[PDB]
RNA sequence: CGGAGGAGUACGAAGGUGCGCUCAGCGUGGUCGGAAAUCACGCGUAGAGUAUAAAGGCAAAAGCGCGCUUAACUGCGAGAC
RNA sequence: GCUGGCGACCAUAGCAAGAGUGAACCACCUGAUCCCUUCCCGAACUCAGAAGUGAAACCUCUUAGCGCUGAUGGUAGUGUGGGAUUACCCAUGUGAGAGUAAGUCAUCGCCAGCU
């Protein structure tokens, strides 16, 4: 069961280190079967757009690649940008940074976000 | 073995031990050899030439450990080479296996040296075997002084007795 | 004859500012050894764990966390 | 001569002696007992003596439970020595008694003995005492 | 019914340190009564009373009965305060049976 | 001229940063190998450690590793003790 | 009414024991071709996937078993005035710690899926 908790401590540093700079956060998640990526705003409890891979338009797809996470990332960024948030800061949730959420970070980048 | 193991004996065994689930039927995890060659802060060569010596026995390169704390009993200091370990799984694990099984033991004089009992309490065994002869590799000659390997293998079986069954299918003299 | 008769230079720590007060930036609120007590929200820590405020506001005090740390925070 | 196998210091401060004691001032491990009515210091000499002479008395019919230890080491100077100059010397130790501490518990014998003995103990105390019997609360 | 102690009202300016050093001057004892479905009360008790019961043992695990005036209750013995030096009761606690 | 202890140093990494990891104890088995070297699995648990005396601290560990490096910079400095 | 994520809070909220959950989600799970990876090991990190299982794990439920919370009354201490000096007493104000009765198997907020 340690593979969680140890994740829950890798994200523990990022995520306060965030709290206390107050700026506007990306977090993401990802499963062997799914990604996701929710904008939250600086106070911790209230989040502004959300996107994943259960999304009704992707749904049908694979659903667990890099290709998946690419249109996640477009679909965050212009979802964020009706909304209004333009600086965030990257959250990866103890994941490393490679492979797909790289993918969707850059995705992101080029929708339009700056981080 | 591999594709042996997973045609007989998950079958042979669930129905021996009466399994309900597929899911907890015994497997074996990871084999760790070690040759814990005190006094190597002398030498310095027996050590190198026991690395070699798990090179050849097992295709993976060895890594060398280093103390935890020093002894006054004993001449180990805070960090020093002591000793040396190496893990084995997958396809590897079982060709180590077999090639143990199958050959290593009617080589040595002695026989009947690993009993039935040597279990942990939790259904993994462990073993020592004298001397790196009886090993595909070169014998008494062109080696250096001699040495032994303690075999490990932890198994997912929660009990001893699942554990023996588990290691007497494969063909564990005992 | 003892072989005693040594102490150090006073050193003057503790609380500067207590709960209510108001201060200005950079005003140190507490002189301490260790971490007694914890930086919250504007509110710095320096190299010797001093706590000083970020900006103007009222000093205040809670118990705060898993810890049960003490901090002190500033509000504007 | 009761006295700790070992100490963390060897000097200690004088000290106050005040309250009363609420601890230790019930009779616990057997069913007579003699406790102290007024404070004062008791030393291991007179400890020592007063348990001779309760174990003399008694035969060593029964089991004599003693409730106080000596740990507070007293200090004294060379004698001919002037003021100043470093502490003294540790001579003897003590131990503070404050009214209602209970000194001495008696198992196993029969309530004239054990009051006689009690009786010829006392006189070789330096405070008043008396004597207590168990009870439900 | 085979103990009972007559008892008075302790009331609020009775209650605290000096007006208990005062009444036990005038050789009363405080006590205090507790139990299921009730609130606290407070009483007073007279201490040749007390000792008289406490001299028996079967005072501790008989339910006994406090009267005061018309108000009836049946309890059990529960706690006692003893002085330190004097074994004089000071203080009793009633639990409601 | 009360009761107890330390200092007159060390380090180009034992500094910076990014990423990563948790101690100590006991119990089982396992060659020499045992009271105590290394290996594997459990139990309860901060009692380990922090160049050095004690104290105040230490999970975003301030404890422990690896890659790259010189912010062990220049001019200052609101405001405080 | 379930599942996931992120917070408020930090034991009345925690541990322990026992029992359930697979439609979806999550979890184990397949192998290691490319990205990446171990002072050795696809064990962890990573990628490419759904043939199996809810066994383990995570969640949810029950229990006062351990733990935690906790009165009222009394006692100790104590500021001011007075009386005494083994450190107490009176007037007045204040008031623990321990223990007793009793309580507890949490409570809220934002978003997304499934009925």
């Amino acid at each position: 069961n340690e593979k969680k908790q140890s994740r829950l401590r890798r994200a523990k540093s990022t995520r306060l280190h965030i709290r206390a700079l107050g700026a506007t956060r990306l977090c993401v998640n990802r499963t062997p079967r799914h990604i996701y990526a929710q904008v939250i705003s600086a106070d911790g409890g209230k989040v502004l757009a959300q996107a994943s891979t259960l999304d009704a338009s992707l749904r049908s797809g694979t659903t667990g690649n890099i290709e998946a996470a690419t249109k996640v990332g477009a679909l965050i960024a212009e979802r964020a940008k009706a909304a209004g948030v333009t600086k965030v800061a990257f959250d990866r949730s103890g994941f490393k940074y490679h492979g797909r959420i790289k993918a969707l970070a850059d995705a992101a980048r080029e929708g339009g976000l700056e981080f | 073995l591999k594709a042996r193991y997973n045609d007989e004996l998950k079958a042979k065994l669930q129905e021996e031990l009466s399994i309900k689930n597929v899911m907890e039927i015994p497997r074996i995890t990871k084999i760790t050899l070690n040759m814990g060659v005190g006094a190597a802060a002398t030498d310095k060569k027996l050590l190198d030439g026991a690395v070699a010596d798990m090179q050849l026995i097992a295709g993976q390169k060895p890594v060398v450990t280093l103390a935890r704390k020093s002894i006054a009993g004993f001449k180990i200091r805070d960090g020093w080479p002591i000793g040396c370990k190496v893990t084995l799984r997958g396809d590897q694990m079982y060709e180590f296996l077999d090639r143990l099984i199958s050959i290593a033991i009617p080589r040595i004089r002695d026989f009947r040296g690993f009993s039935a009992k040597s279990f942990d309490g939790r259904g993994n065994y462990s073993m020592g075997l004298k001397e790196q002869i009886v090993f595909p590799e070169i014998d008494f000659d062109k080696i250096d002084r001699i040495r032994g390997m303690d075999i490990t293998i932890t198994t997912t079986a929660r009990t001893d007795d699942e554990g023996r069954a588990l290691m007497r299918a494969f063909g564990f003299p005992f | 004859s003892t072989k005693n008769g040594r102490d150090s230079n006073p050193k003057m720590l503790g609380v500067k500012v207590y709960g209510g007060q108001t201060v200005t930036a950079g005003n140190i609120i507490v002189r301490q050894r260790g971490t007694e007590f914890h930086a919250g929200a504007n509110v710095g820590m320096g190299r010797d764990h001093t706590l000083f405020a970020t900006a103007d506001g009222v000093v205040k005090f809670e118990v705060k966390g898993q810890f049960g740390r003490r901090y002190v925070k500033v509000e504007t | 001569m009761l006295q700790p196998k070992r100490t963390k210091f060897r000097k200690v401060h004088k000290g106050r002696n005040t309250g009363l004691a609420h601890r230790g001032s019930t009779v616990s491990f057997g069913s007579i007992a003699i406790k102290a009515t007024e404070r004062g210091r008791m030393t291991a000499r007179q400890i020592e003596a007063a348990r001779r002479t309760i174990s003399r008395r008694i035969k060593r019919g029964g089991k004599i439970f003693i409730r106080v230890f000596p740990d507070k080491p007293i200090t004294e100077k060379p004698l001919e020595v002037r003021m100043g100059n470093g502490k003294g010397n540790v001579e003897y130790w003590v131990c503070e008694i404050k009214p209602g501490k209970i000194l001495y518990e008696i198992e196993g014998v029969n309530e004239d003995l054990a009051r006689e003995a009690f009786a010829l103990a006392a006189a070789k105390l330096p405070f008043k005492t008396t004597i207590v019997t168990r009870t439900v609360m | 019914a085979n103990f009972v102690l007559n008892a008075q009202a302790r009331a609020e300016d009775k209650q605290g340190k000096g007006a208990s050093r005062r009444l036990r001057r005038e050789s009363l004892v405080p006590a205090i009564i507790y139990g299921g479905n009730a609130e606290p009360v407070a009483v007073t008790l007279e201490l040749r009373e007390l000792v008289k019961a406490l001299e028996s043992n079967v005072f501790f695990e008989e339910v006994v009965e406090i009267k005061v005036g018309d108000k009836v209750e049946n309890v059990k013995i529960q706690a006692l305060q003893r002085h330190p030096a004097k074994n004089t009761p000071m203080h009793a606690d009633f639990k409601r049976a």
